[PDB]
């Protein structure tokens, strides 16, 4: 007014650009991105180990092998298939026949308010067993690196080493529930949303961004090996962003007319 | 007014009847710093290249459809050299150097009558893979010609045309929906753009400083700035005013970044 | 800021509490059309 | 002696929007410096008032190519006295789709202010006509024809050397902040529909082709506030 | 009255790494005297920058003997145009088996900065040759023959009075911390490969034996720096 | 293979109790209007509405 | 360079012991030895007593 | 140092939390060349 | 007022414990008769 939009930048205009009229108080201010993130959000549910675990395969996988799916958790809000970083997104809707179906998970609702490329945040682990009457154990390790998985016997009783380590574990109670934030641990520098790029130099499937990730908790009951029952049991887990940043801002997910 | 004379290294490109310049995100993008992950002396900037390069893009006739684009990466045309454009000397260059870091000046080309109407849409997307249907091979220079546009089909705007991988025959075969590089054309006016047409216009600019995951990223493998040119509303003119007109580009580096010699790229 | 109650005190040293970085050594619009 | 103490009600219970923070399982790390790349955010404000393309249904002759929905104006040459786009303002009808302030309202529950639309012709340079624009706030049946949006509140607006105008549509209420959607479609939520009329035919002079078109923008306006956020719609997924 | 408190959700667990300590349950105690011995530790990094002797596979002849690996270079007197040794850097390879930096590197999971390798020769005095140690970051394939050798980054060295030359890797990165061992063999945790080739043949009188020899180390530069601890690796128990 | 639906998550707060424990929390204003009426007159849309 | 190890005692070398560039900064420092080993460790089980 | 959020205050007093020594009335490196 | 025994502290700032209002810019009698 009279102004062209075809400069690429417009400004905005109250309302005594071109009618007459006083311009309005503002009202709030639940807008700031380190404070609109911070809500806890479960993103999906365990399958709790109880033996000596075993980890997934690199990329195919022929059948007769043997690995304990659904039991870890790569905790990012990418999408993520079977516990290891895909691109893609599935949601098997006529699941019968033979052949195991993957652990698939995405953080629903993050990409309905979000217009960025890039992100950066620090993170909390609430868990929360869905079953009653039951105690359990939570560990880690983090990114850019793996789970160590071997048992070594004592007095007759097989136990495995995910009791002890370094890296650090969390004792719940009586059917209660373990919380702790969890700071920045990745190679990179910020996380990135989309990606160009590939894992290594030639060779590789374009677009996923192998270590800027944050890493997985996997859930155990504190029982020697040959003590373990028949029926399986589960457990959630949640993520509470905090203190975001935030960078270039960009489009959002298409909706449906449809 | 309107008639901007820039001039770098040894070429000057001016447009008569332009219309400004459009930066982003800082007011002067030159301005950097050498990265502090490297230990090397960095190879900074050099007057034999600080250039304006041109290249050769499709024509557009009245058979397009609404938000068909074209869209070239970057620096990876350089490499495959779309159009008659390459580096030449700077990919001489940057084929010897595993780091590279660089932000970009482009003004792109039309030139449309007074008796014409049509909208072009020139904007340069962050971090996208606008270039490969999911086989797995990166698309080059001979299959740019037997569509002279994409068409803007559901399977971008859902999601659904992103490189997948191998799920290993141990599993399950998939039922895919969603991936969170995508186009939504309804939306695409929230980067660095200007509307060309043949309203006002000719050609017109862009500007982009650096952003990145990380400090600085590979050589041959990133893709930050891919530009892509769209149609919003087709063409119209009789029969005697000139028929399919031609669009090409001009690319310029500012201030570029090298990191660590060895022997000239050889792919594996 | 964000939402806290912490107007008082908090417990650990903000070392401890979240990372801080490194050492290289009323609001604004996005890019202006010069 | 320990400090006596009493345990209230909330007991080892967690609240999602609990303002307060946990103690680490691990700390004293370092990362990589942050200050390189520009382009912050403080605020989506700064992000929500970035011109949109909004989208429409087409007119009938539905093309089989996919998602026959556009963004413009196919102005005819016909005399008729109807308006050529009219559209109410609730912030989840199909006119509101892809908006921005659409998509950010989309999860959040109640705003504040005004809503500009802006419109950037497209034609040739010898075309020229004049278009006024026109909103009423809710009367009982919807206003149709020219004396109707005339009365109300207008611009009308020429073609010239510049391409477009912007608007903005005034913000009258009862409660100072408003909904987002309607679930019951009340006066609370709804203000009135938006049109634009024709007002002088198009002219243009001959051998050059009929029926221009023009883009339609929607952006936020400055008092635009949001507050208090919901669980999302999480429908795009499938 | 008590003070009124409320229990939040983390109640009665441990975490391993908790930054608090608990209450004793035997104090008051003393404890005999320190600081008669010396040799204090503050830092492992002080620890970190002493030589080790690197260890690789042993040329096509395997003695029956135990372990048939070597902490040495058997040059030979033939003309052939491949490097002497070339081995990559990731850590975690079976040539970084009981380097030091490798040996403390093991049980954690990221480092930043440069690597040290310097080597030793051995041979006899009135023996004299040319030698040259080059390094390039990773390519397609792997750098072979010395025209590729050569336009990288490179050193070449004499034998005289003295027998070594020290040499530090330049430390190239995308992103300022790198990992120490690769799960998948990406560039952010590969660096290419390193090699030494002989320039010029080795040179000795008569009645002086063939083959020389040199040794090679491997230690810390100085913004070798190393952060945030893993689970061990129980493997040399078995 | 086990459905579960999504009010488990959200945005909106949520609370999960002990063992036969009690939830409680202070919930601030959130409408539209101003002040909260007891009487009303008016009607819910500007016609064809039930009157209070 | 041109030093030689056979002293028992070399330094480290920084990139511009030879080369073209300048040293890099200081990371973290999760190295001190009074920090390094306060993880909690389990090192066995136990049979429970219940009798003299 | 180690890792701990006690920059306020500790319990019990120090002679109560770990031993102390008798009476027998910017690092530096691990041994020179001379 | 009300019912509190709150007369050392509270713990949240009062912006997080209850609204407070916007920017526009011994007792009495209810009503005369002039």
């Amino acid at each position: 007014s009279t102004d062209n939009a075809e400069t690429g930048v417009i400004e905005a205009g109250n309302t005594d650009t071109d009618f007459s009229g006083e311009l309005a108080a503002p009202g709030s201010n639940h807008t700031n991105v380190k404070f609109l993130f911070d809500r806890s959000r479960l993103l999906n549910v365990i399958k709790v180990l109880e033996k000596d675990a075993v980890f997934p395969r690199p990329f195919p996988t022929q059948e007769g092998a043997q690995q304990d799916d659904g039991y870890f958790c790569l905790l990012t809000p990418r999408p993520t298939v079977a516990s290891r970083p895909a691109t893609r997104f599935g949601l098997y809707a006529n699941p019968s026949g033979s052949g195991v179906l993957a652990n698939t998970s995405l953080d629903f609702n993050f990409y309905s308010l979000a217009c960025f490329t890039y992100f950066r945040s620090d993170l909390e682990v609430t868990v929360v067993s869905l079953e009653p009457d039951l105690e359990f154990a939570v560990g880690w390790f983090p990114s850019g690196s793996e789970y160590q998985a071997s048992s070594f016997v004592y007095d007759q009783l097989h136990v495995p080493f995910h009791f002890t380590g370094r890296t650090p574990r969390a004792f719940a109670s009586k059917g209660g529930k373990v919380s702790f934030v969890l700071p920045w641990n990745s190679v990179s520098s910020v996380l990135p949303v989309r990606w160009g790029g590939a894992s290594k130099l030639s060779s590789a499937t374009r677009g996923l961004p192998a270590h800027a990730d944050w890493g997985t908790i996997y859930a155990f009951v504190p029982r020697p090996n040959e003590k373990k029952s028949t029926a399986v049991k589960h457990v959630a887990v949640y993520i509470r962003y905090k203190n975001a940043r935030a960078w270039c801002p960009s489009m959002l997910p298409f909706r449906s007319y449809k | 007014d309107r008639v901007t004379t820039q001039t770098a290294g040894n070429t000057a490109i001016n447009t008569q009847s332009s219309l400004g310049v459009l930066c982003a995100y800082v007011e002067d993008p030159t301005k950097s710093d050498p990265p502090s992950s490297s230990t090397d002396q960095p190879t900074t900037t050099f007057t034999a290249i600080d250039r304006w390069y041109t290249g050769r893009l499709n024509s557009w006739t009245k058979a397009v459809k609404t938000f068909s684009f074209q869209a070239v990466p970057l620096p990876g045309a350089f490499l495959s050299r779309q159009g008659g454009l390459n580096g030449g000397a700077f990919t001489a260059t940057l084929h010897r150097h595993f780091l590279m870091k660089c932000g970009w000046q482009v003004q792109v080309q039309c030139n449309l009558t007074q008796f014409h109407q049509g909208a072009l849409l020139v904007a340069m997307v962050p971090e996208t893979t606008l270039d490969v249907k999911p086989d797995g091979k990166a698309k080059s220079l001979q299959e740019l010609n037997e569509e002279q546009w994409v068409e803007m089909s559901d399977d971008y705007r859902t999601g659904k045309n992103m490189p997948f991988q191998s799920l290993g025959t141990y599993y399950r075969p998939p039922n895919w929906t969603w991936g969170p590089n995508f186009i939504n054309p309804y939306q695409v006016t929230v980067f660095p753009h200007q509307i060309l047409n043949a309203r006002t216009s000719t050609s017109v600019d862009i500007n982009v400083p650096y952003i990145g995951e990380t400090p600085t990223q590979s050589s041959e493998t990133q893709n930050s700035w891919t530009l892509l040119v769209m149609v919003l509303v087709p063409l119209d003119y009789k029969e005697g005013a000139t028929t399919d007109p031609e669009i090409t580009f001009s690319v310029r580096p500012t201030s570029p970044y090298f990191n660590g010699l060895r022997n000239r790229y050889t792919a594996g | 800021r964000g939402n806290n109650g912490n107007m008082t005190f908090n417990y650990y040293a903000n070392t401890y509490q979240n990372s801080v970085d490194f050492s290289t050594s009323i609001l604004n619009p996005l890019g202006y059309l010069k | 002696g320990p400090i006596p103490t009493a345990p209230r009600e909330n007991s080892l219970m967690f609240l999602s929007t609990l303002p307060d923070d946990t103690v680490p399982a691990y700390g004293n790390v370092r990362t990589p410096p942050v200050n390189y790349l520009p382009g912050e955010i403080t605020d989506l404000l700064q992000l929500a008032r970035i011109p949109t393309l909004m989208a429409f249904e087409r007119v009938p002759e539905p093309v089989p190519a996919s998602d026959t929905y556009v963004p413009y104006v196919a102005v005819p040459t016909q005399f008729d006295d109807r308006p050529l786009i009219s559209f109410p303002i609730t912030l989840s009808d199909p006119v509101y789709q892809n908006t921005l302030v659409g998509a950010i309202s989309s999860n959040f529950a109640n705003y504040r202010g005004c809503i500009q639309i802006t419109l950037t012709f497209c034609g040739p340079m010898m075309a020229r006509g004049k278009f006024l624009l026109s909103y009423s706030p809710p009367n009982g049946t919807q206003p149709q024809t020219l004396s109707e949006a005339m009365q109300c509140t207008y611009s009308i607006w020429d073609i010239g050397l510049n391409s477009s105008w912007t608007f903005v549509v005034p913000y009258i209420s009862p409660s100072d902040y408003r909904e987002t959607r309607a679930i019951t479609n009340s006066v609370y939520s709804a203000d009135g529909w938006f049109s634009l009329h024709k007002l002088t035919k198009i002219t243009l002079p001959p051998d050059c082709p009929q029926s221009p078109c023009i883009l339609f923008f929607a952006s936020a306006g400055e008092d635009y506030t949001l507050r208090l956020p919901v669980d999302c719609n999480p429908s795009y997924v499938f």
